[PDB]
């Protein structure tokens, strides 16, 4: 019920066409794809730029979290990347991936957080570290 | 045939034009579907295993997709206000173990320090350190909550020092004294560990590891594939790990290379059949080219995407067919030589036409008509095939006579001795012994008849798991072990049926890829308010309370409603059941968000589903729960009758409702059952398809009828016995085998047909005489063709897979045995009973 470190949901390649899929290119301020990116001014969350599907899943997750945690809230540790920190490939480069943690930053918590992630309707998850979890979404 | 004669002549004339131009067309379409289309890959096989287009397809589809349509988006939403404004578990990998000398309860010490060894052998791996996850922030490899660890742990020693001699004893004492002191849980933990098989004489041991369960440990899968870990007393007997569909791919990758092998086998056989290994090159590359060609037909032309690997088998299928016209042809060549070039070619070709044409035609006819199935990979398979077949057909027809001409324009003894002797001794073994083989065969024929049909029917599987490998595999060792244990159970999840109204029910998914389902509609003869309909609601709810399979809080929502209603004021207060529609849906969602935010908060499904049409509300549609007197099983007829009578009464009430309310339907997990019915139905269907097909052809050519009769019977009993052969090795039913069956027809037919033809074609009208002609002039190439087929089949066998080795079986049996069948049985039949002197011709 609470996720576990290194778990991958589904137990596949995250790019499996139905889990998250393969990347479709980086987004930079010049690329017209940035025309469609959205920042999350959702003040129940802590930062913002990400995808409309990432938006969907983020906001359906946000308050199920608070139902999971009073006093602790949706903290976005890493939403969108343009300064080349997520390797030669990342959905952070197109505002779809999210490295994620609670507003309280407590390790053994995330296992259950990731759980409600899927319970919100996310497409791919992993307790990919104690420092953070990873979540991702299909091509819109 | 005039222009046809000119055409034969052009073949006589100007080869390299076509040679090169067709090479061109090939590489063209080849690289087109190569590059434009991507290389389809298989994360897993469990694909297209639905049956869309079924009534149940409508049902499951609207159901699933509506459900993925519920509340995560859309105005469809749960609460009408939500509109408005370190102990282990299966999730860690694990091993199944045992002791294999004295065969005793593992409760003893000998096996304990045997373990100590095995453990220090186990976690000793550095690649393990890779995924070790040394927890505690200590770089300390998080400890195994294991048995000698348990022991030295409630000891104050280090594991393996546990000093069983009395430790073991007092413990077992705790265990019987155990049943639900309570030191932390170790009791109940190691309850999870093993099975009911101790109250003694636990058969197995079992490992957990504080480690991840994924596809990520492949390297370590290998690295323990290297090491047995079974030193003296033991066996790591069933290792349960999620790395399956990966090995799947890799081993297909192994076996294709292994397959080019039997390819080269048949290549050599042919070359030596002529000592011209120029033509062997011609043939093999024609093969691979027709392959790529039909590919481009597949991915690029009708532009298809989903390439179920099972279609791979066409390869080890086609390999047996492409080699027959070969020896069919060479023989005519050598003979007519024994009796300019253009006309000689034209004749021998007038003489091969029927053979090659008809053969390929029946085969690809079966494969094609595979398409009438209710299934995905099936149509994939049949379509792919039919193309590949028809390719090789034209390939030889045209590519090849050039092979001949040019091999010429260029321009041991033991073996002719041998083949001479062969035909001779055979001819005699015939001419001398008349009904021996006949009666023997008829006996065994009706034998396999009773074999298959009466007593040992082809009973189906109910444990599905759709096993993959050798039924002996550690992964498959674990296939049986589960429910013996604790952490295994759904007490059983009783059949929880559900019913719906307010949506339509179809699936406009693209019937080919398993990722196309469409968009769900809405059934709107369905007034969510009208009293007469309301009152049928409530008599309906009444009606199930009366059933035994009625098996017994949002259920029958109306109750919480009228509670909130009759619940007096301080609009929605102190009210009865039949009443307004607008005031109704006006007070309802309030009572509903009420029951929601209450501590009831039943995580549930049956009931309403909302929309903003306060802002205006409504329900789009809504549903009802019920439990069953029955729970989970993979058996057939129990669930069958269950659904049957259930739905029956469903109607019995439905029609009673105001047609306002007959917009609904009924759910369960029959899909399994959906298969276990529709599979056989559609199978038999297609069987009869290809049957009637080959029937039409036989009546087309060998016009006299006795001929096709006797052939039909030969090959039907071949069918019977090959099937009951599968029986002698004792299969459960799956699609694969329905498929190979279907093909059997266009497979076996050709032998019998060549025979009946040559004889109908002979200039003689007597049993023995025309018979002997056809002998001399038909015999061998048949044998060579079935021979290549057996080569390919039988060589898939000492391999890893159900599919491939299964298939080699299918091949070898069917081909060889249908051969013997029409190769002596019918031989006798018309040894004595041929139509002579214009007898029974059309
Ligand atoms: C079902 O039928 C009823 C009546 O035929 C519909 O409702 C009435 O119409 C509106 C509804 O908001 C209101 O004026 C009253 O509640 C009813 N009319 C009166 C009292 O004159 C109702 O909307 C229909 N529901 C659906 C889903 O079609
Ligand atoms: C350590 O030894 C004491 C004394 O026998 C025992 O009570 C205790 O259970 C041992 N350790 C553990 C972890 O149980």
């Amino acid at each position: 019920y609470p996720l576990v470190l290194k778990q991958t949901i589904p137990n596949l390649s995250e790019y499996t066409n139905s889990a998250s899929g393969p990347l479709e290119g980086v987004i930079r301020r010049d690329s017209p794809k940035f025309k469609d990116l959205v920042p999350n001014y959702n003040r129940d969350i802590l930062f913002r730029l990400m995808s409309k599907r990432c938006k969907e899943k983020l906001n359906v997750l946000a308050y199920s979290v608070m139902n999971e945690w009073p006093g602790i809230r949706l903290l976005v540790t890493e939403s969108w990347d343009e300064d080349y920190h997520h390797g030669q490939e990342s959905l952070h480069y197109e505002g779809r991936a999210v490295t994620i943690a609670t507003s309280d930053r407590d390790q053994s918590k995330y296992g259950m957080l990731a759980r409600l992630a899927v319970e919100a309707g996310f497409d791919w998850v992993s307790y990919v570290s104690r420092r953070h979890i990873y979540c991702s979404v299909k091509s819109d | 045939s005039e222009r046809m004669n000119w055409y034969y002549h052009v073949l006589a004339r100007r080869p390299y034009l076509v040679v090169v131009s067709i090479a061109v067309y090939c590489v063209a379409c080849i690289i087109v579907a190569l590059v434009l289309n991507k290389l389809p890959d298989f994360s897993d096989p469990t694909l297209g295993f639905e049956t869309r287009g079924t009534k149940i397809g409508e049902r499951l589809t609207a159901w699933y997709n509506l459900l993925q349509e519920t509340d995560h988006h859309g105005a469809l939403f749960s609460n009408p206000s939500d509109l408005w404004e370190s102990s282990p578990r299966k999730e860690y990998s694990h091993f199944v173990v045992q002791r294999i000398n004295a065969t005793d309860s593992l409760f003893d010490l000998n096996g304990l320090l045997a373990m100590c060894q095995l453990q220090d052998q186990i976690t000793e791996v550095p690649s393990y350190r890779a995924f070790c996850e040394p927890e505690m922030l200590t770089t300390e490899c998080c400890r195994p909550w294991s048995l000698p660890n348990y022991a030295a742990m409630l000891a104050n020693k280090s594991s393996c020092f546990d000093l069983t001699t009395e430790d073991v004893t007092s413990l077992h004492t705790l265990l019987l004294g155990c049943y639900e002191k309570r030191l932390n849980i170790v009791f109940n933990v190691l309850n999870f560990l093993t099975d009911f098989s101790f109250i003694v004489y636990l058969k197995y041991a079992m490992i957990f590891i504080p480690v991840a369960q994924s596809n990520r440990l492949l390297p370590l899968f290998h690295e323990w594939e290297d090491v047995e870990l079974i030193n003296e007393l033991v066996e790591v007997v069933a290792m349960d790990l999620g790395l399956e569909n990966e090995l799947f791919n890799e081993l297909l990758l192994t076996d294709v290379w292994l397959v080019s092998l039997g390819g080269t086998f048949v290549m050599a056989s042919v070359w030596l059949y002529t000592g011209s290994a120029f033509i062997t090159l011609m043939s093999c590359v024609a093969i691979c080219f027709s392959l790529g060609l039909a590919y481009f037909f597949y991915a690029i032309v009708l532009e298809f995407e989903f390439f179920p690997y099972m279609n791979l088998l066409a390869v080890v299928v086609i390999i047996g067919i492409g080699a027959d016209d070969v020896f069919l042809f060479l023989k005519i060549w050598h003979c007519v030589l024994t009796e300019s070039l253009e006309n000689i070619m034209a004749l021998t070709m007038r003489h091969a036409a029927a053979s090659m044409f008809v053969t390929s035609l029946t085969t690809a006819g079966a494969f094609y008509a595979s398409y009438s199935s209710s299934i995905t990979a099936i149509k994939c398979f049949g379509i792919f095939a039919g193309t590949v077949v028809v390719t090789n057909y034209l390939l030889m027809i045209t590519w090849l006579p050039a092979s001949v001409s040019i091999m010429e324009r260029l321009f041991k003894k033991s073996i002719n001795r041998f083949c001479q002797m062969f035909e001779e001794c055979i001819t005699k073994s015939i001419m001398n012994y008349a009904y021996l083989w006949l009666l023997i065969f008829g006996a065994l024929g009706a034998s396999s008849a009773v074999i298959v049909f009466w007593y040992p029917g082809l009973q189906l599987p109910e444990k599905s798991h759709f096993q993959l490998f050798v039924s002996k595999h550690p992964f498959e060792v674990y296939s049986s072990l589960k429910q013996q244990f604790w952490f295994e159970k759904p007490y059983n999840f009783k059949m929880h049926m559900h019913f719906v109204w307010g949506v339509q029910a179809v699936d406009d998914g693209d019937y080919t890829n398993p990722n196309s389902y469409g968009h769900l509609h809405y059934d709107n003869n369905f007034n969510v308010s009208s009293r007469p309909a309301q009152l049928w609601i409530l008599d309906f709810c009444q009606s199930v309370r009366q059933q035994p399979f009625y098996k017994e809080l949002p259920n029958c929502f109306i109750e919480n409603l009228i509670d909130y209603m009759k619940r007096r004021c301080i609009p929605c207060c102190d009210a009865q059941f039949p009443f307004e529609p607008h005031i109704f849906e006006y007070c309802l969602p309030q009572s509903i968000s009420n029951m929601y935010d209450t501590t009831f908060f039943r995580p549930g499904v049956a009931g309403p589903k909302f929309a903003e049409a306060f802002t205006p509300l409504l329900v789009k549609a809504l549903v009802i729960e019920f439990e069953s007197n029955v729970a989970y099983s993979t058996i057939y007829a129990n669930i069958r009758q269950f659904y049957e009578s259930v739905e029956h009464w469903f109607q019995m009430q439905l029609k009673t409702a105001p047609p306002e309310l007959q917009g609904g339907w009924f759910t369960s997990d029959l899909k399994f059952y959906n298969v276990q019915d529709t599979l056989s139905h559609d199978t038999f269907v297609a069987i009869c398809l290809a049957m009637a097909a080959s029937l039409a052809v036989l009546l087309c050519f060998t016009v006299n009828i006795l001929i096709s009769i006797y052939a039909v019977l030969t090959v039907s009993l071949s069918i019977f016995n090959t099937v009951a052969v599968l029986i002698l090795l004792g299969w459960q039913l799956n699609i694969l085998e329905s498929i190979a069956v279907s093909t059997a027809i266009g497979l076996a037919v050709d032998f019998s047909l060549h025979y009946g033809i040559h004889y109908r074609m002979s200039p003689v009208k007597e049993r023995l005489a025309a018979t002997q002609f056809v002998l001399s002039r038909i015999i061998g190439p048949t044998v060579m063709a079935a021979t290549t087929t057996g080569l390919a089949g039988g060589i898939m066998m000492a391999s890893n897979i159900l599919p491939y080795i299964q298939i080699g079986v299918f091949l070898v049996v069917v081909m060889i045995v249908s051969w013997f069948y029409a190769t002596f049985f019918l031989m006798s039949l018309l040894r004595v009973a041929g139509p002579q002197h214009g007898f029974l011709e059309l």
